[PDB]
């Protein structure tokens, strides 16, 4: 359609503008996202049993629930935790790509089909179920400016207005919170109770009694008495509110008409629900909001910040909102690069053109031949399931260069003729496109055999390769047409010839020479081939050696202005202790890392692999990039050194680290032959310990066994005294673990009413006696009258894999290369273990095929879809190999590049060479092309033809490179904002594009010539 | 920001100092072609 | 204050809910209740049961399951006084009037009651039917009521929340075809300069 | 037999508050008749999976109903979709004046 | 003229299309027994049939 679209400009122009306008809208319809949904969505059933423990819960909830899920679709692997607190978290993973919605709705039922069995306490608290996504899109926390806020009031206040306020923005998420919505707490006390001959029961009872909305029909309703004119509903006892009323409750009345109020037996006050998680902000009393999600991810974020004013004024004592962790800026500070890039590249290209076409009156062509495309590109992005994110952004950026390419590759030859044949603007531009024509197609369709192929990949990896692949295919599309229907068109309108100063426009002369030297050269070198061919292989060898000498990384350890640090104390460590050791942590940053560490969200009692009042985590928010100069002032080290500083911090383990730079090794043991935790914990012993004798310079993820307190209620003695084995159990757990009695509205909101004996009477074993139960006889009884103690070990957290008792391990072999061996030890190593003990792979480990472990599979493929695609050029076979061969060159370039740079074979890199190879293929084509043409298009002239071509085609090749190789220098240097990725990419192609032009040209006239001499030999 | 005056300049300067650096690397790998002897 | 104020800019605005109704408070006097030995339960049940109706068992009625409700016949539940009428049983084994431990008193309440987004709220039906430009009819409200107390916020529900209607957005897509048509028509050989006709 | 008070706080509340995470919650309306009746209507952006858009909810209802007053559970909590109201409303009547 | 004319024309969603159906409401005072609401409904019902 070029020779066709070239005589009708407007229809052309117009068909480009359309594509443009395809963006004016495309941009919009698009959800900006930090990252491509890169994980198996996964349902995660949360449960709780107030005051239980790792034993009951494990067997009375996790079990009644893991066992009652016999039939579900896509159950990839059923993980499991079981905190000693009641907490239960069956996470259910699903094959990357399922109906997150039905994949979960498909479950819940099987939960109902079993929950009627759960302990009353557990049902009641409420079983939960969710999906787990990018964790906390941005974590806002609240703090008191005016030192008037309690560790709990900010959670409370947050709990009534904010938490549910979450969705003030345009769009919102699944889970969020910290702190504890207030709760009517009736801390009790054994001595008084025994005095008044009272039991916790009476209390718990006295609550459900004198405090509970009641239904009381109405006067003159339903089947009235004919003739009734008034109709009003009756109102009886209601819920309670005043923290006082509760206190004013009525427990008993003796012989002197005197009464005993709940007050008289327990301190009643407005407290929180649970006291296990205390949080601090720069050590200032504070609570936050776990906004685990929330659409234009970028825009939502910015709106919770807009909603912010709705509470500045609100509440007299400070309450300044701060945003400790926000994974947002990484977008503005990404969308930018793309632009900056496109901008710098579009400008950068403009200039080159001048030093080559020296005509401004035709330097514009490309400046249209680029946006137009990157626009339509945006379009074909919403075309499918793709989101404007960092990943699909590079492609844009990356492809940019390539996108550009076609431009000149279309404007030079279309102008080359302008001097060669001295023919007229319009008449020339046809013939011009009368050759790069097919070339252009195959060339393009060929790359689709190197980006697309890669798209279709594994499960997680591919989740990017395609977010990549098409992102470039898409851009490679608009490429041809826009370069075939708009360029040929935009070129045929503006331009002016001749069949032939000084100043800086002598340049051309300097160039001409180098053209000549090239022509004079290649020709001579051709004559004696073999000499150069044997050199080719040496390289081929080198590349390889070089290649296998380069490491393998998933994605960089991209620097993100965020970083976690953990705190694990010894079994038994009271809250206090975990805090004492947290405070130090918090210090160091604010103390010795002043210049960067903006803050430190600390939370006592909450670790990712451990929980209770032994764990702890700190959210460190470093000062932005432009304010941390050198490398040593960056995360990698800030983290490196801090952990080092901590070391000497005896009796608790601590450390920090940068964030994965994408949201995400692990080895599972099993209790299969029916053994037990103890035996099963006895084996993970032998293993974790043994594995430890092959390392250079492997760990369990759970917590280890904690001391526990056994009671053993002596029934006989119990009955001999006449005490209900019930009043007992209740009068115990009740006062030691806390019961969820009624509910009560607190300032217009429903809340809980918990009862638990105040601390004073439950800190020590002995204190058990303290508690007196009531016997039918009507006379109090000590526990001690029928209880005995004894200590034994137990297990803080407890776990099971697939309804089976199991323990997780974190075996890491970080050489970088070949982990498929790191696993082999384990599976056999532990094969020497007892009976029942099996193994399996969880988490990241179960996702067998990663990027690089499968990369070799799809690559050899394009060696099919490209060889294949390229053969379609008239008569291919016998010839194809030449373009093919050109590939190793640019390859040993990108390689040396990432090698020297001390870089690893990362995804963006695994991406790179492809680009390059595309180019390595690119130029070659445009040479063997005219080469093929000449030899057939007209009189036969092998050697005399190829040179002739190797000439005509040099100016372009060189041209492009100056551009591309300039629209990439940007990324390779930078390590200030994001950029690690921008490092592997950039460095990836320069090293390629260089060794892909100087070295890659000379050989094509060689490869091609020898591939041709390979025909007349039969 | 208005840094086009310090960026566009980096261009005029960049191009030249980078092109010949490409041309040069293509003149030596051109002469080392003495492998005709 | 609002529905009333808004009422001074009209030509020739209303709450949708019902308004507050008279209600009957009971206040069961626990002490007196216990002094007599009557379960604060037997009470509450013996009340609502007979005045509101309890859903007891179930029973098959001609091949179909149905309910079995219990409620005191009208005759004994039409008037306040009638409360005494009802006698509860105390452990003692001797009947007791409600009146022996109950007191009345009237207060207002709210027939229907509502809340928007888990929050206590009240709906309004503000209609400005000139026909033209309602995007102004809304502006009064949002600012008008802006003079209100603290805690009182606003928002749009139902038809109102559906911001962009037909005609309020029609001008957006129209100017568009002034693109896709001018555009499409230009494709005729040589368009520009001519298209406008 | 309840009333606008209890119901408002003992059912609507235990249910409106126990729906922390749902997708496409456009706007959560609410009524609470003095009779026990409670009607949380949940609207969704014109164009969603009416089927999952609802099945996606019910669970969060279960995840909370164990708290509702016994009377309320028992009567049976309900959930539906609202469409073109009554496609055609047939009524029945007694010709022979024998019907209650 | 067109313009002037245009801006001079109102805006409706869709007509008030006539449909062989129509509702009519009845709201009595707070407390109105069933009887009362009925007495006042009966009138309503009358008028139409009447
Ligand atoms: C993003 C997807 C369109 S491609 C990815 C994967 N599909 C494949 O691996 C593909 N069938 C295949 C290729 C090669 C060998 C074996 C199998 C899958 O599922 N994902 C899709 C999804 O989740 O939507
Ligand atoms: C808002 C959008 C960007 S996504 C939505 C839909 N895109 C898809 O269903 C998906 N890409 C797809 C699946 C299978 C084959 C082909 C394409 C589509 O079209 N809409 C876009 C739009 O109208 O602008
Ligand atoms: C019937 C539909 C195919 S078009 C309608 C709407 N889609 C859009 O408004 C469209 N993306 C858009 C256009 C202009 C500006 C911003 C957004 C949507 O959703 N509905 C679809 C559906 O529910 O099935």
């Amino acid at each position: 359609m070029p020779n066709f679209f070239i005589d009708r400009p407007i229809f052309a122009w117009v068909i480009a503008i359309i594509i443009m306008l395809a963006g004016g809208l495309a941009i919009l319809k698009l959800p900006v996202a930090q990252y491509p949904t890169i994980a198996p969505p996964a349902v995660t059933i949360s449960a709780s049993y107030p005051g239980a423990d790792a034993k009951t819960v494990q067997d009375t909830v996790t079990q009644v629930i893991e066992q009652n899920m016999n039939g579900i679709d896509n159950l990839m692997y059923m993980s499991s935790n079981s905190d000693s607190t009641g907490t239960v978290q069956i996470t259910l993973t699903f094959e990357s790509g399922t109906d997150a919605d039905i994949a979960q709705v498909q479950v819940q039922n099987k939960l109902q089909l079993a929950m009627p069995l759960l302990p009353q306490e557990v049902q009641q608290q409420g079983v939960s179920v969710e999906k787990s996504s990018s964790s906390f899109l941005m974590v806002v926390g609240v703090i008191n400016t005016d030192g008037t806020m309690t560790q709990e009031d900010i959670s409370d206040y947050v709990a009534a207005n904010m938490k549910d306020a979450i969705s003030r923005t345009s769009g919102v998420g699944d889970v969020q919170l910290f702190g504890s919505q207030y709760a009517m707490r009736i801390w009790m006390n054994p001595n008084e109770l025994n005095k008044f001959q009272l039991t916790p029961v009476d209390v718990i009872t006295a609550i459900k009694a004198q405090n509970a909305q009641v239904a009381a029909g109405q006067l003159g309703g339903t089947p009235p008495v004919k003739g009734q004119q008034l109709n009003a509903s009756i109102i009886a006892q209601t819920r309670l509110t005043s923290t006082e009323e509760f206190g004013k409750i009525l427990l008993k009345v003796n012989q002197d008409g005197s009464r005993v109020l709940l007050r008289d037996v327990a301190k009643i006050e407005l407290g929180g629900e649970n006291y296990d998680i205390i949080a601090e902000f720069n050590g200032q009393p504070a609570s936050g909001l776990g906004i685990k999600l929330a659409a234009n991810a970028l825009d939502t974020a910015a709106a919770i910040r807009a909603e912010l004013a709705k509470m500045e004024p609100f509440f007299p004592s400070g309450l300044k909102i701060v945003y400790p962790y926000d994974t947002t800026p990484f977008v503005k500070i990404s969308i930018h690069e793309v632009v900056k890039t496109l901008v710098e590249a579009i400008i950068l290209v403009f200039l080159v053109m001048y030093l080559f076409l020296q005509n401004f009156r035709a330097t514009l062509i490309p400046t249209i031949a680029v946006p137009v495309v990157l626009l339509g590109t945006f379009a074909v992005l919403a075309a499918f399931g793709f989101s404007i994110n960092t990943l699909t952004m590079f492609g844009m950026v990356l492809a940019i260069g390539l996108l550009v390419d076609d431009a000149i590759v279309v404007v030079e030859n279309v102008e080359r003729v302008m001097a060669e044949e001295g023919l007229p603007p319009k008449e020339a531009t046809r013939k011009s496109m009368g050759q790069i024509q097919g070339a252009l197609v195959g060339i393009a369709m060929v790359l689709s055999a190197v980006f697309v192929p890669m798209a279709f990949f594994g499960g997680s990896t591919g989740a990017i390769y395609r977010q990549f692949s098409i992102t470039i295919v898409s851009a490679m599309a608009l490429s041809v047409l826009v370069a075939l229907i708009l360029t040929p068109a935009l070129c045929a309108t503006m331009l002016k010839p001749i069949a032939k100063k000084g100043f800086f426009g002598w340049f051309n002369r300097m160039f001409e020479k180098s053209t000549h030297h090239y022509t004079d050269s290649v020709g001579g070198i051709l004559r004696s081939t073999g000499r150069y061919l044997v050199l080719y292989l040496i390289i081929v060898v080198g590349m390889a050696y070089l290649f296998v000498r380069l490491p393998s990384s998933f994605l960089p350890d991209e620097d993100q202005g965020v970083f976690m640090t953990m705190v694990q104390l010894p079994a038994g460590a009271t809250q206090e202790r975990t805090q004492k050791v947290l405070n130090e942590v918090t210090h160091y940053y604010l103390t010795k890392e002043k210049n960067n560490v903006e803050s430190v969200f600390a939370v006592n009692g909450f670790g990712f692999a451990g929980r209770g009042q032994n764990t702890g985590i700190a959210f460190v928010s470093l000062k932005d990039w432009a304010d941390r100069p050198g490398e040593e002032n960056k995360v990698e080290a800030i983290t490196m050194r801090a952990t080092r500083a901590f070391s000497q911090i005896k009796d608790a383990m601590v450390f920090a680290f940068n964030l994965p730079a994408i949201v995400e090794f692990d080895f599972e043991l099993i209790d299969q032959a029916g053994l037990g935790h103890e035996k099963l914990t006895q084996a993970r012993n032998q293993l974790l310990a043994e594995a430890a004798k092959h390392p250079d310079m492997v760990r369990p993820n759970g917590l280890e066994d904690t001391p526990q307190f056994k009671i053993d209620i002596d029934q006989e003695k119990a009955q001999a005294l006449g005490v209900s084995i019930n009043d007992i159990n209740t009068t115990l757990g009740a006062a030691w673990g806390g019961s969820y009695v009624n509910d009560f509205i607190d300032r217009g909101r429903v809340k809980k009413v918990y009862v638990m004996s105040e601390a004073k009477y439950r800190m020590l074993p002995d204190d058990i006696g303290d508690w007196y139960v009531r016997a039918a006889d009507g006379q109090m009884v000590p526990f001690s009258a029928f209880s005995s103690s004894r200590w034994e070990y137990g297990s803080p957290r407890l776990e099971r894999y697939n309804g089976l008792p199991s323990m997780e391990i974190l075996g890491q072999a970080a050489p970088g290369k070949s982990t498929g061996e790191a696993m082999e030890l384990m599976e056999q190593l532990a094969s020497k273990l007892p009976t029942g003990v099996g193994y399996d792979w969880t988490g990241m480990s179960y996702q067998e095929r990663l990027s690089g472990n499968q990369a070799p599979s799809l690559y050899a493929i394009s060696l099919i879809v490209v060889f294949l695609c390229l053969a379609a050029l008239y008569e291919s076979w016998s010839i194809p190999f030449s373009v093919m061969l050109v590939v190793p060159l640019g390859v040993i370039g990108a390689l040396l590049a990432a090698t020297f740079r001390g870089l690893t074979n990362d995804v963006y890199f695994q991406v790179g060479l492809l680009t390059t190879i595309g180019l390595s293929a690119k130029n070659a084509i445009l040479i063997v092309e005219f080469a093929k043409d000449l030899m057939d298009k007209e009189g036969k002239g092998l050697i005399e033809a190829t040179l002739d071509a190797v000439r005509m085609r040099l100016r372009p090749i060189l041209m492009t490179s100056l551009a591309f190789i300039l629209g990439v220098m940007p990324l390779v240097i930078s390590t200030g904002a994001g950029s690690g990725a921008q490092n592997a990419v950039g460095t990836g192609v320069m090293g390629g594009m260089v060794t892909a032009t100087v070295l890659a040209i000379f050989f094509v006239p060689v490869f091609f010539v020898v591939v041709r001499r390979r025909f007349s030999r039969k | 920001s208005p840094m086009s005056l310090i960026l566009m300049l980096v261009v005029f300067g960049l191009i030249f100092y980078f092109m010949i650096l490409r041309p040069q690397q293509k003149r030596t790998k051109e002469h080392k072609k003495l492998m005709d002897s």
